[PDB]
RNA sequence: CCCCGGGAGGGGAGUGAAAGAGAACCUGAAACCGUGGACUUACAAGCAGUCAUGGCACCUUAUGCGUGUUAUGGCGUGCCUA
RNA sequence: GGACCGAACCGGUGCCUGCUGAAACAGUCUCGGAUGAGUUGUGUUUAGGAGUGAAAAGCUAACCGAACCUGGAGAUAGCUAG
RNA sequence: UGUCAAUGCACUAAGGCGCGCGAGAGAACCCUCGUUAAGGAACUUUGCAAUCUCACCCCGUAACUUCGGAAGAAGGGGUCCCC
RNA sequence: UGUCUCAACGAGGGACUCGGUGAAAUUGAAUUGGCUGUAAAGAUGCGGCCUACCCGUAGCAGGACGAAAAGACCCCGUGGAG
RNA sequence: AGGUUUGGCACCUCGAUGUCGGCUCGUCGCAUCCUGGGGCUGAAGAAGGUCCCAAGGGUUGGGCUGUUCGCCCAUUAAAGCGGCACGCGAGCUGGGUUCAGAACGUCGUGAGACAGUUCGGUCUCUAUCCGCUACGGGCGCAGGAGAAUUGAGGGGAGUUGCUCCUAGUACGAGAGGACCGGAGUGAACGGACCGCUGGUCUCCCUGCUGUCGUACCAACGGCACAUGCAGGGUAGCUAUGUCCGGAACGGAUAACCGCUGAAAGCAUCUAAGCGGGAAGCCAGCCCCAAGAUGAGUUCUCCCACUGUUUAUCAGGUAAGACUCCCGGAAGACCACCGGGUUAAGAGGCCAGGCGUGCACGCAUAGCAAUGUGUUCAGCGGACUGGUGCUCAUCAGUCGAGGUCUUGACCA
């Protein structure tokens, strides 16, 4: 077979006790200055396509 | 970097054409004559380090033939030899030249150059002989 | 960690390293006498020369050096000398080459006329 | 007990009566007295000394003022050094003296997570005749059931460099003081542009 | 360890990592801005503007080294006649980048590289 | 018929005793996965229970009465087969 | 010409790799034969103590010192489990 | 197309495809590779493995032999462009 | 001639990080340390003493008499077959 | 006495505890091979013998053999003996013996056999827990923050030669030839470093062949590897290359050597007491360290905000961080360091350095292959500065109001 293997099943407690760590982390979203929509940092406000002036289509 | 196993040239006319090298020692010429070693582990024979080694190649017509044990003092590495100044030397072929338990050589005479360092570790005569101390 | 000082390190090497800096005749890979002194024989200052192609040049400043080859009773021998290195007197160009690269080291194995 | 603070230059080629010598450069630049440590206070003696200068735009309000209690711009760097008892500003000038030996203090160059061979030196299996041992990979790590378990301390795969090191008893080949340039043989610790400290020799010759 | 560095080897062999480049330089000078992955604009930042510096010296020479590496004629010519000489009193910084969220695919990050 | 959705899915409206029957259509146990709440746990050695006591919480076979949880102390070598 | 080198083709020498494989026998590299006791297609004949076999107890529909399927048959089990 | 020849090798025509996860990173370790100072089998059970050799011309070629052979023995030289 | 003294540097394909899809063998239950001692004679799990905050990620293979096949050796059966 | 040999016995393991040797990696005992200290000697010196203390470190490379051993070569301060499942196959070999083939010798009428001998012959990608090496997240450490730090404790290190001075002295008829102290130079090992000497440097520069293409020529690009081949080669990384190290001093000890000294009117190192005394012990050297929950110390910063008995603790904020962006001699991820417009962080651009080695084009010489000039040219990854040309926009998240008791000082 499959040379190491585990040896007990993991308890329903252990197993969710690793899992404390793979919590999402939500994005820091902020407010675009013109066109009054939600926007990630750096990069160009998708709801407008504005970035200072304004690059994108729509 | 002369290491057992390696093959040398002779550069006198002690009457081998070449050894293979079968130790490296710790061979002060040492008012005695030779020194017994300075410690059974030392890896590298550089120029004016002594070395065993059997005899693999000799002169028909020799004093010393094929077979014979014995004691030479390398005289020209391929392996750079670095220098208090700064300079560096480095010939194209490794040589030795055979050598009596007082460490004078065997033959009449040494052949080719021999490194500076040789008149370093007071091997006179062998120095004396040589065309060109470089 | 690291200091982040505002500092040109290229001049701290600079001046440094010019203080032991020496200039010679401009060679090039072909033929040349190095005049150089041996105070290594005893406590006399013996003079010795090598007159041998220069198959190479490297670095600058403290650091430069060249690269001398001849043949000595036989055997091949280089040679490796700080432009900068008080063990070395004048050079001269014996003669001029008319190489094509800035190596050559082809030269090791070609050993003839 | 002399110290100082500097940055690592580089290292090039030098002469001295004919005799080549490497040498590493540092910059032994000015550092301020910004602490002073009595027994009678902190309870030991020592000199808290700064390095390279920032800007006050970059300096937070609190190492602010600890930089103001002590009338000095403001250092990126800070550091303490048992019993000295220097004056004013230590100055590489004279603290150290041509030819002196000293303990320079840097911080190793960091290699990252290194294998056995790298990080051990252990030399680890033969490249033919028949392994998938070929690298690294050490052989055993303990022996069947008599203690079984593997040793503490055991050498192993790991996080190889940047570590403190100190390298005694370099010699000082020559001083630029003017210049806050100190001239030192042999090699230092750690990578150009880096932190490094100099002191008295901590194991002065007999 | 890697403590110098040119740059990236994307995840391609010697050849490739040369064909790429040069193909979005071409793209990028036939097409004033063109987006493509973060990662692979701000490689493709100094190339790009290195060829258009090299076109900057008018001579037959400057546009023989940049056929070297733009292949296309028209796009060569356009450099060397047209964007170039446009760029005359610019000091470099021909280029730039911003970029623009996430795709759905791969979930990897795009950007937009477009002449200044 | 209406709403969100490309859909799938759902929320209303309406039929029906019932949609706590809606076509993944009687009941719908357990393992197994989740949400919320009480009491709790980051100096700790453990066949996981058991006895004892304190703390906290709730009162529909239920205010001396417990029930749930918990801290600390004592004690404590799974089951079966062979 | 049971001659040589060597593709196709037939094969399977040594190493590595693969070992819950890409694959229930393989891949790259290397290697043997390569006008012959050669390679291969279609049709067809020989089988279970039976066939075949330049001979290993090999092969006889992916594990042959006696194939598979069904049946006697719930064989018998001084043995182990429960 | 090139190369004594060729269905070989390299690039390519017609034609067909980029192998139905993708993007970064440039740690240990593992696979498949390139180079390597001085040394050259000291490795090891064994030169296992991997080098070295390599095509075609020319010269040259041993013991031994069933007189066919051993033999591509061994070894040395040439090889490009132009008139 | 990297087989070796004695290993270095570089390449690519993995290994690592993010987004998509997502297995396996194994698993008495686990709140699963070290020494020494004792125990069916090789102790995480008994005794004494030491050490030890909670939880992960990348890695190594000493233990868990690790996993796989109701040992092919050996003996036994008034077992079998060639 | 030990428990490392051959054995007895048969106790767990036959629903499996893989066995010889090698390699790799270690670690322990001491009944000590070397080094260190001592007694005695048939110890003059030197060279030894043997016993006592001592386990810090050290203990070589080859030929033969599967070998373990052992013999040999050539060295050595020495080439120690054993434990650790005769340590170590979920770490590697698979040479050895325990499968199928085949052969010899032998035994058997045979099928077959072995104390044997010989050629051949599948060693299973994914670690659950514990143990180990590295790296983060959480909480704690009676306010919230930025730094500097004591060192409880813990780890590493620890070898040794040769020569020279003492001194041709003490000693010895002589030959020979010292201790003690003082210098110097090596080996092996380790740490750091890349200046040197070198390695490499997968597209930094050049050369070269075939073939396909950019219409052609000239000039270039692709493929020939996952660099087509070759010649060089910066930064980086690197050893064979450099630099540094092992300690000095000190405290308590071992064998042992003594002072003072009774019992025991002498003697006695011991019975009270005291000094000397090792590579060993403690400290000293380097590294880690307050999760030392016994959570330490010091400098600095911000300060008493707000909400009706209804939401009772939370919420706007300070000092200060963090997300995000551009990078890094940091790095698997995380972490760490630097910059983010009151800006030289990175790219680019300029200058320089360094590498390659003389570009294209034109001219010219020549029948031509090519040569020469223009040209130390042309081209240029990672190197040193400068420079606001590009991007580091704009912003969002989070983060104090400091429990109680007792004692002193204060108004
Ligand atoms: C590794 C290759 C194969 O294993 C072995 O050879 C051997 C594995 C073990 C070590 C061995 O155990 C040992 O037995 C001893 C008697 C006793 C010993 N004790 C002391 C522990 C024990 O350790 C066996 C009997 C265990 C048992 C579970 C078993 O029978 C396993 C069978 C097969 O799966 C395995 C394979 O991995 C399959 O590889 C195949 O190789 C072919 C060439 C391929 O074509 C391919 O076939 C399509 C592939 O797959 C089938
Ligand atoms: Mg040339
Ligand atoms: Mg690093
Ligand atoms: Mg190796
Ligand atoms: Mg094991
Ligand atoms: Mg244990
Ligand atoms: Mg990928
Ligand atoms: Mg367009
Ligand atoms: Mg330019
Ligand atoms: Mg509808
Ligand atoms: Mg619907
Ligand atoms: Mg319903
Ligand atoms: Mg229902
Ligand atoms: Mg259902
Ligand atoms: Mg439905
Ligand atoms: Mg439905
Ligand atoms: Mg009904
Ligand atoms: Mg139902
Ligand atoms: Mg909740
Ligand atoms: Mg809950
Ligand atoms: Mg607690
Ligand atoms: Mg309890
Ligand atoms: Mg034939
Ligand atoms: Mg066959
Ligand atoms: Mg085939
Ligand atoms: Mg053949
Ligand atoms: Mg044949
Ligand atoms: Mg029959
Ligand atoms: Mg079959
Ligand atoms: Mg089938
Ligand atoms: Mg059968
Ligand atoms: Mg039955
Ligand atoms: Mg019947
Ligand atoms: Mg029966
Ligand atoms: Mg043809
Ligand atoms: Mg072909
Ligand atoms: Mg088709
Ligand atoms: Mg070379
Ligand atoms: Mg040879
Ligand atoms: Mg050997
Ligand atoms: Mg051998
Ligand atoms: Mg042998
Ligand atoms: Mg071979
Ligand atoms: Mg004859
Ligand atoms: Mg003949
Ligand atoms: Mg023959
Ligand atoms: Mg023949
Ligand atoms: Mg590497
Ligand atoms: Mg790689
Ligand atoms: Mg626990
Ligand atoms: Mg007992
Ligand atoms: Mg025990
Ligand atoms: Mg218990
Ligand atoms: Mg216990
Ligand atoms: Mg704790
Ligand atoms: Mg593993
Ligand atoms: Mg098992
Ligand atoms: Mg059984
Ligand atoms: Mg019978
Ligand atoms: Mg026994
Ligand atoms: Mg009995
Ligand atoms: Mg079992
Ligand atoms: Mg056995
Ligand atoms: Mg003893
Ligand atoms: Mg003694
Ligand atoms: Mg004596
Ligand atoms: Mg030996
Ligand atoms: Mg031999
Ligand atoms: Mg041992
Ligand atoms: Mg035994
Ligand atoms: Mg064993
Ligand atoms: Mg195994
Ligand atoms: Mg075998
Ligand atoms: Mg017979
Ligand atoms: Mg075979
Ligand atoms: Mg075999
Ligand atoms: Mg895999
Ligand atoms: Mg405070
Ligand atoms: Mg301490
Ligand atoms: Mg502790
Ligand atoms: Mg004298
Ligand atoms: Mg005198
Ligand atoms: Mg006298
Ligand atoms: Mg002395
Ligand atoms: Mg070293
Ligand atoms: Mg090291
Ligand atoms: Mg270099
Ligand atoms: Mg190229
Ligand atoms: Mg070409
Ligand atoms: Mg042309
Ligand atoms: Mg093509
Ligand atoms: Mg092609
Ligand atoms: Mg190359
Ligand atoms: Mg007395
Ligand atoms: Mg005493
Ligand atoms: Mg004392
Ligand atoms: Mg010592
Ligand atoms: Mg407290
Ligand atoms: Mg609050
Ligand atoms: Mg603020
Ligand atoms: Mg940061
Ligand atoms: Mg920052
Ligand atoms: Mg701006
Ligand atoms: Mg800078
Ligand atoms: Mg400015
Ligand atoms: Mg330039
Ligand atoms: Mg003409
Ligand atoms: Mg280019």
């Amino acid at each position: 077979a499959k040379h190491p293997v585990p040896k007990k099943k993991t308890s329903k407690s252990k197993r969710d006790m690793r899992r404390s760590h793979h919590a999402l982390t939500a994005p820091n979203l902020t407010e675009c200055p013109q066109c009054h929509g939600k926007k990630l940092s750096h990069h160009i406000c998708p709801n407008c396509g504005y970035y200072d002036g304004r690059q994108v289509l729509a | 970097m002369i290491m057992p196993q390696s093959r040398l040239d002779v550069a006198d006319n002690s009457g081998a054409r070449e050894i293979m090298c079968i130790r490296v020692l710790n061979s002060g010429i040492g008012g005695k004559g030779l020194t017994t070693g300075g410690g059974g582990n030392k890896r590298y024979a550089h120029v004016g380090d002594i070395i065993v080694a059997s005899v693999k190649d000799a002169a028909p017509r020799g004093a010393v033939k094929a077979g014979d044990v014995v004691k030479a003092v390398v005289v020209r590495t391929s392996h750079a030899i670095k220098r208090a100044d700064g300079s560096t030397i480095r010939f194209d072929r490794n040589a030795a030249v055979i050598i009596n338990n007082q460490g004078e050589p065997r033959g009449t005479r040494v052949f080719g150059p021999v490194a500076r360092e040789l008149r370093d570790r007071r091997f006179m005569k062998i120095v004396s002989l040589a065309p060109e101390v470089l | 960690m690291q200091t982040h000082i505002k500092i040109n390190r290229g001049e701290l090497l600079r001046g440094i390293e010019q203080d032991h800096t020496r200039q010679l005749p401009d060679f090039r890979p072909g033929d040349t006498v190095r005049v150089d002194t041996k105070v290594r024989e005893g406590n006399r200052t013996r003079s010795q020369a090598f007159e041998g192609v220069v198959i190479a040049i490297n670095g600058s400043g403290s650091r430069k050096s060249f690269t001398v080859r001849k043949i000595s009773f036989g055997e091949g021998v280089e040679r490796v000398f700080p432009f900068a290195s008080p063990l070395v007197n004048q050079v001269t160009i014996v003669e001029r080459g008319k190489v094509r690269r800035a190596k050559l080291y082809y030269l090791r194995e070609l050993r003839g006329k | 007990m002399k110290g100082i603070l500097g940055t690592k230059i580089g290292m090039t080629q030098i002469w001295k009566n004919d005799r080549a010598i490497p040498v590493t450069v540092v910059l032994a630049g000015p550092c301020p007295i910004v602490q002073r440590k009595t027994a009678q206070t902190d309870g030991y003696e020592a000199v808290q000394i700064g390095y390279a200068p920032k800007a006050e735009r970059k300096v937070n309000k609190p190492m602010q003022g600890h930089f103001a209690k002590a009338g000095v711009a403001p250092t990126r760097i800070l550091r303490e050094f048992r019993g000295f008892a220097p004056d004013g500003d230590s100055v590489n000038v004279d603290i150290f003296a041509e030819g002196e030996k000293i303990d320079a203090t840097g911080t190793s160059k960091g290699k990252g997570t290194q294998g056995v061979m790298k990080r051990w030196n252990f030399a680890g299996g033969p490249a033919s005749h028949g392994s998938k041992k070929w690298h690294r990979r050490p052989g055993s790590i303990g022996q069947r059931k008599t203690p079984g378990r593997v040793y503490k301390g055991k050498r192993m795969a790991g996080h190889m460099g940047m570590e403190r090191v100190t390298v005694q008893n370099l010699e000082v080949v020559e001083i630029r003081a003017g210049e806050n340039l100190i001239l030192v043989k042999g090699a230092i610790p750690g990578a150009n542009g880096g932190l490094v400290v100099l002191r008295s020799a901590a194991k002065a010759s007999a | 360890m890697r403590h110098g560095k040119a740059g990236r080897k994307l995840n391609r062999n010697s050849s490739a990592r040369v064909a790429l480049a040069r193909a979005q330089a071409t793209a990028l000078l036939r097409e004033g801005r063109i987006q493509t992955t973060l990662t692979k604009a701000k490689e493709l930042r100094p190339f790009v503007e290195q060829l258009i510096t090299t076109a900057k010296g008018g001579d037959l020479h400057s546009r023989r080294l940049v056929a070297q590496d733009i292949h296309d004629k028209d796009v060569v010519r356009k450099v060397m006649d047209e964007v170039a000489p446009k760029y005359a009193e610019r000091p470099g910084g021909y280029t730039r980048i911003l970029r623009v969220g996430t795709r759905r695919g791969d979930g990897v990050t795009m950007a937009l590289i477009e002449l200044v």
